[PDB]
RNA sequence: GCCUGCGGCUUAAUUUGACUCAACACGGGAAACCUCACCCGGCCCGGACACGGACAGGAUUGACAGAUUGAUAGCUCUUUCU
C-alpha cells in the first residue's frame, strides 16, 4: 500500500555544481557588504525592489 | 526560383524601399512585377528570406505585408547588382 | 540473478539494471542457507580480477517470491477529440488491438483510460479516456510476465589474481 | 506543384473564394455594400468605418 | 600595358558579372560560344581528362575564338567568383572552374589595353 | 475527438534521386585529329533553343529537353 | 405528413462545440466541389536562417514516348535530353 521512500530524491535530475570564482571572507566580505548597501546609492521613487529579487 | 526571378525582385526595392504582397498562393503574378512575370508566391518567400538574415522588416496588417530597407540592409542590395554609391535611394533624396 | 523491486508487496516489479543508490533483490537458484548471512558480489573483469560491485545481505530464502517483468508499449495520440483521442504506433495489425482490448492504458501527463474499437487494418485504435488529451501526450500500455531465474549454479569458482587499479 | 494541378480547383463562385480582407477567414463573412469582412470583425471597426447603433 | 600579362585578366571578369555573361561550367560554355554572340575563352592548363581537351579548343579558332592559358582549375573560378570568403576577408572555400565563356565586356581601358596586343604578334 | 495514427500502405514511394552521368559533354561532340567536329544529334528548329541547344537520341526518335519537341 | 437541429445506432468517416431556463432552424451551420476540420488514395514543400559535408570535370531543376497510374500525377521505371 503505496510508501516509497525517498521517491523524490531519486527521480531529480542531477545537476552537476557550477564553477564559479571564490568568495572573499572577514573584513574583505564585510567591505562588500557595506559598499552595496551605502555607498553607491541608485535614486528609486518609493523604494520596492528587494536585494535578491528576480524579476 | 530561377535566377530570372531573383533579380526582378531586387530591382523595386532599392529604387524606393518597400515592397509589399497580398500573401496568395493561388496568385499567377504579383502586378508591381509587371511584363516581369514573377509569380506572387515568390516575392514572398525571397522576402521571408531576407527576415531571418536581418534585411527586411516584418509589420503585417490585413493580409498584406509590409517592408523596408534596414540601415544594413542598405549595403547589402549595392553588393548584388553593383550599383555605385553615387547613386542614393528615395530615402536621402527630399528636402 | 533476477534484480528487483525491495516491496512489501506479494508482485515484485523486475529491474532490467542494477541502480546505484536503489536497494534491490537479487533472485537466484543456490543452495539454501539460513539467516542472517552477509551476501557479497563480484564480477570477473580482465585477467582474473575480481570487482566488487554490489554489498548487502541474505533475506528470507523462498521460490513463492514472485518477480514480474513489465513491457510498456509506447503508442501515439494524433487525433484528439473530447474523452476519446485515436492512438497509433502502439500497435499495427488490427487483431493486435482485439488481443489487447482489455489491458487497460495509461498516458504520461496521467490519464487513465482503455481502448474501445480498433479501426484500421494497420494498427490504429479509438480509445476512451477519464479526460480530454494533451496533443504533447505520450499513450502507454503496460504488460507483465512472471520470470524465473536461469539454472547456472556452480559451487567452483577460479581463484583472482590480485587485484588493482587502472 | 507542379502548376497544372497545384491550386487547379476553380476559386470562382462559393465561400472557398471568399476571405474575410481582414482576418482572410471564410465563415459568418459580410459581403453586403462591399464590406468582405467577417461578422466579428466588422463590429471591431463598425464605428471606425462609419456605422452608428442609433437603435 | 600597367596590368601584367596574366595580371590584366582579373579587370575583365569582374565587368560581366555587372550583365550577367559568364556561363560556367563545361557544358554551357562549349554551346553558349557556339552561339556567334560571345567574343574569346580561356582553358585552364590544370585538367586531367584527356577527352576534355580535344573537343574545347577545336571549335574555337574555327568560329574565330581565341584562347589565352592560364594554369589552375583553382585559379579560373576564383574570377568565375563561386568561392566563399571568411570574416577578415580569406579565400575560405575553393570551388573553381576551368572554363569561361565571357559575353559582354565592360568600359575599361586597363582591361582593354593588354590582352589585346597579346593577340595580333600572334597572328 | 482523438486522432487515428494510420500510417500505413504499401510502404514508400520513394522519389527519383537525380542521374549522375558523368561528362556527358564528351558524348555529343566528337573531335578527329584535324578538329573534326561532326554533331552527333539535332539541332532544334524553335527560337529559343536554335543554334545553342541540341536534341536527343533515343531509340527511334527525337525529344529536345527545352522546348519538349517530339519526333520519330 | 413533411423541413431541419440534438441525441441514440450502423458506418472507412456518417467531423466538432453546445445539454433546465442561460443546449437542441444554434455556431449568419440553407456544406453538390470548394468551405472541411472527418475518411481513402496520391501530390507538393511553402524546412527562413547559421555552420559542416558534398558540387562546377556540374550541386540541383523541368520532362515527350511506353509501362504503371483515376489523373497530358517526371509521382516511380525504362528511355537520355534539358
Amino acid at each position: 500500500s503505496l510508501a516509497r521512500a525517498g521517491k523524490v530524491r531519486g527521480q531529480t535530475p542531477k545537476v552537476a555544481k557550477q564553477e564559479k570564482k571564490k568568495k572573499k571572507t572577514g573584513r574583505a566580505k564585510r567591505r562588500m557588504q557595506y559598499n552595496r548597501r551605502f555607498v553607491n546609492v541608485v535614486p528609486t521613487f518609493g523604494k520596492k525592489k528587494g536585494p535578491n529579487a528576480n524579476s | 526560383m530561377p535566377k530570372k526571378n531573383r533579380i526582378a525582385i531586387y530591382e523595386l526595392l532599392f529604387k524606393e524601399g518597400v515592397m509589399v504582397a497580398k500573401k496568395d498562393v493561388h496568385m499567377p503574378k504579383h502586378p508591381e512585377l509587371a511584363d516581369k512575370n514573377v509569380p506572387n508566391l515568390h516575392v514572398m518567400k525571397a522576402m521571408q528570406s531576407l527576415k531571418s538574415r536581418g534585411y527586411v522588416k516584418e509589420q503585417f496588417a490585413w493580409r498584406h505585408f509590409y517592408w523596408y530597407l534596414t540601415n544594413e540592409g542598405i549595403q547589402y542590395l549595392r553588393d548584388y547588382l553593383h550599383l555605385p554609391p553615387e547613386i542614393v535611394p528615395a530615402t536621402l533624396r527630399r528636402s | 540473478p533476477l534484480f528487483s523491486q525491495h516491496t512489501a508487496a506479494d508482485k515484485h516489479k523486475l529491474q532490467r539494471f542494477l541502480t546505484a543508490d536503489m536497494a534491490l533483490v537479487a533472485t537466484v537458484y543456490a543452495p539454501i542457507t539460513f539467516p542472517p548471512a552477509s551476501v557479497l558480489l563480484f564480477k570477473q573483469k580482465s585477467n582474473g580480477m575480481h570487482s566488487l560491485i554490489a554489498t548487502g545481505h541474505l533475506m528470507s530464502v523462498d521460490p513463492d517470491r514472485m518477480v514480474i517483468k513489465r513491457v510498456v508499449l509506447s503508442g501515439h495520440p494524433f487525433k484528439i477529440f473530447t474523452k476519446m483521442a485515436v492512438v497509433r504506433y502502439m500497435f499495427f495489425n488490427r487483431e493486435d488491438v482485439l488481443w489487447f482490448k482489455p489491458v487497460e492504458l495509461r498516458t504520461k501527463w496521467g490519464r487513465r483510460g482503455h481502448i474501445k474499437e480498433p479501426l484500421g487494418t494497420h494498427g490504429h485504435m479509438k480509445c476512451s479516456f477519464d479526460g480530454k488529451l494533451k496533443s504533447q501526450d505520450t499513450v502507454l500500455m503496460n504488460l507483465y510476465k512472471r520470470v524465473f531465474p536461469k539454472w547456472t549454479y556452480d559451487p567452483y569458482v577460479p581463484e583472482p589474481v590480485p587485484w588493482l587499479k587502472s | 506543384g507542379h502548376q497544372q494541378l497545384y491550386w487547379s480547383h476553380p476559386r470562382k463562385f462559393g465561400q472557398g473564394s471568399r476571405s474575410c480582407r481582414v482576418c482572410s477567414n471564410r465563415h459568418g463573412l459580410i459581403r453586403k455594400y462591399g464590406l468582405n469582412m467577417c461578422r466579428q470583425c466588422f463590429r471591431q471597426y463598425a464605428k471606425d468605418i462609419g456605422f452608428i447603433k442609433l437603435d | 600595358g600597367v596590368m601584367d600579362v596574366n595580371t590584366a585578366l582579373q579587370e575583365v571578369l569582374k565587368t560581366a558579372l555587372i550583365h550577367d555573361g559568364l556561363a560556367r561550367g563545361i557544358r554551357e560554355a562549349a554551346k553558349a560560344l557556339d552561339k556567334r554572340q560571345a567574343h574569346l575563352c580561356v582553358l585552364a592548363s590544370n585538367c586531367d581528362e584527356p577527352m576534355y581537351v580535344k573537343l574545347v579548343e577545336a571549335l574555337c579558332a574555327e568560329h574565330q575564338i581565341n584562347l589565352i592559358k592560364v594554369d589552375d582549375n583553382k585559379k579560373l573560378g576564383e574570377w568565375v567568383g563561386l568561392c566563399k570568403i571568411d570574416r577578415e576577408g580569406k579565400p575560405r572555400k575553393v570551388v573553381g572552374c576551368s572554363c569561361v565563356v565571357v559575353k559582354d565586356y565592360g568600359k575599361e581601358s586597363q582591361a582593354k589595353d593588354v590582352i589585346e596586343e597579346y593577340f595580333k604578334c600572334k597572328k | 475527438k482523438k486522432r487515428k495514427k494510420k500510417s500505413y500502405t504499401t510502404p514508400k514511394k520513394n522519389k527519383h534521386k537525380r542521374k549522375k552521368v558523368k561528362l556527358a559533354v564528351l558524348k555529343y561532340y566528337k573531335v578527329d585529329e584535324n578538329g573534326k567536329i561532326s554533331r552527333l544529334r539535332r539541332e532544334c528548329p524553335s527560337d529559343e533553343c536554335g543554334a545553342g541547344v541540341f536534341m536527343a537520341s533515343h531509340f527511334d526518335r527525337h525529344y529536345c529537353g527545352k522546348c519538349c519537341l517530339t519526333y520519330c
